[PDB]
């Protein structure tokens, strides 16, 4: 179980996409890259909107997560808008190596220089609770059903099933693979069909 | 002892690998699109002996009784 | 409309064909070991995208959940 | 003439796109996760593999580097 | 050096035996329906295909005429 | 649904082998080749011990049945023992053509002349009831259970399940494929587990 920290614009999309990936165990959205303590959504400072991905390394590689990272946005433009900058926060020198190598390869393969910045991770601060699993949290029916099942907002948003559900609500996940992850969760059958009834209503 | 022969196709290899790892089953992965030896070893298994049933458009691999029943 | 891609291996191709014919489902059979065109068409399907799980010795083709559970 | 069926949640789609552009190969991209027409076209083609590399009549499923090089 | 795993209830076993003798190929026959040692040896080899043509290190599964000709 | 008629020695073995073949719908043993009416086991005359195979042509070819035929015995010796001679009784000119062609091919491939005789089918007479499904009929437990299920000896021996069971009792059929054929029969579940209980006792 390893950790990656990316930033590729507003983090709702990154959350809903990376949380649909098999091998991603959990996701959090937050702020990282600035020089201020506990930034808030309307008080980011120099921070960037970021996603922290906890992934099973036996299923997906850091390099494959980087493939997906550069597959979700094309940072061939240089902005000074720090809230939406494209950054890779590396937790060790292996992540730094892989990211620099892949960035060089993209720059050479497409002829466009890449403005994603590879920087060391200092502090990743959590975003407000209303930003976590944003799409799922706004389908109040299924949201509160799953929250009652998992017994709390914190237990919910920190789970793999919540990431997959937030992705499926955003249209980034097949319903079949949602069923597969629900099988992985091993719900006590009654909650299982309740959840499936709610998800197929959409 | 478990071996998973994988491909560079993201739907199902990751499905099998997530299932195995979540159940704490340790396995070694051989990617048959990047390891020619792995694909030659998989061909030494009766893998071309498995039949495939095409129903107008969809593909069932192996005798998956219930699946074929539903189409 | 049903197509069965078969082989020159007698356990399972005949199993699928007997199942289909006994249920009065009419099908056309393409033997991928005697019809190169049939095997090239089957390869145009995502047939090398199906994973294979080797458990010490036995072979599971595709994500057959219950089978893999039993080993 | 090349067409590439890809998806957002797939590393291999990105890798083969990078391969094609690194080898200066003009190609059409049909991202099946946002282009519903493209995904249903791929759906009733028999495949469910992602990424798919249609070279005018041949079909490469996944990032088979050596096979794609053969063209 | 050739070994042929065959069975009584298999037409393709007979056809490949006839092919090998028609091409004057000395081979060893291990009929897995009457030689229990041979069948269990084949069983924990991963295969369940019948007939199997072991050419010293390579493995041909079924009566792939063109592949067997390649040796 | 087509008919083949073979003779390759004592017909217990041929019955138990051909009745294990997927695509074979039913089998009968009897006498064929002589010039006498209604021969009996101790009064064959010039008749040969023969098997009549009813097979689904969508699953198995007449030529594949011939492959199996010459795979169950090697008639490279000429005998005048008509009870056990190797004969192919053809029902039409297509069977005659295929059999003659395959016999030529075997003779050429092995360098040994084949003494199987390809003759036209006149009359196939049934053998006594105690010769039908001989191995299954002698496992009295499972035999009478299946006979009560199928409601009579005639309905039993004329069935596909009886051929598969007689073959499995003779060790010519995997237990898995016996389960597959039992699934094909669609037993009302209780008789199903009764039969499986009896077969796994062996």
């Amino acid at each position: 179980l390893s950790i990656a920290v990316f930033a590729l614009g507003c983090f709702w999309g990154p959350d809903a996409q990376f949380g649909s990936i098999k091998g991603v165990v959990s996701t959090r959205v937050g702020y990282a890259g600035g020089t201020t303590n506990n930034p808030s959504y309307y008080n980011l400072g120099d921070h960037s909107e970021s996603i922290e991905i906890q992934y099973d390394a036996n299923v997906i590689t850091y390099g494959e997560l980087l493939n997906i990272f550069w597959n979700l946005h094309n940072p061939v433009y240089e902005t000074t808008n720090r809230q939406y900058m494209s950054r890779i926060f590396y937790l060790d020198d292996g992540q730094k190596s892989e990211a620099l190598e892949m960035k060089r390869q993209i720059e050479a393969a497409n002829g466009e220089k890449i403005y994603t910045e590879i920087v060391p991770l200092e502090n990743f601060y959590l975003a407000e609770g209303y930003h976590q699993k944003y799409y799922l949290q706004n389908t109040t029916k299924l949201y509160q059903t799953l929250k009652a099942i998992y017994g709390g907002f914190g237990n919910l948003v920190r789970s793999t099933l919540a990431a997959r559900m937030n992705g499926y609500i955003a249209g980034n996940l097949s319903i079949a693979s949602l069923k597969e992850e629900m099988d992985l969760v091993e719900l006590p059958e009654d909650q299982y069909e309740k959840v499936l009834s709610i998800v197929e209503e959409i | 002892e478990v071996i998973v022969y994988t491909s560079n196709t993201c739907p199902h290899s990751f499905t099998v690998k997530e299932f195995l790892s979540e159940n704490n089953v340790e396995f070694t992965e051989k990617n048959i699109q990047t390891d020619a030896a792995a694909r030659k070893e998989l061909m030494k298994k009766g893998i071309m002996a498995v039949p495939v049933i095409q129903i107008d458009e969809e593909v069932v691999v192996g005798f998956d009784r219930d699946k074929i029943e539903e189409l």
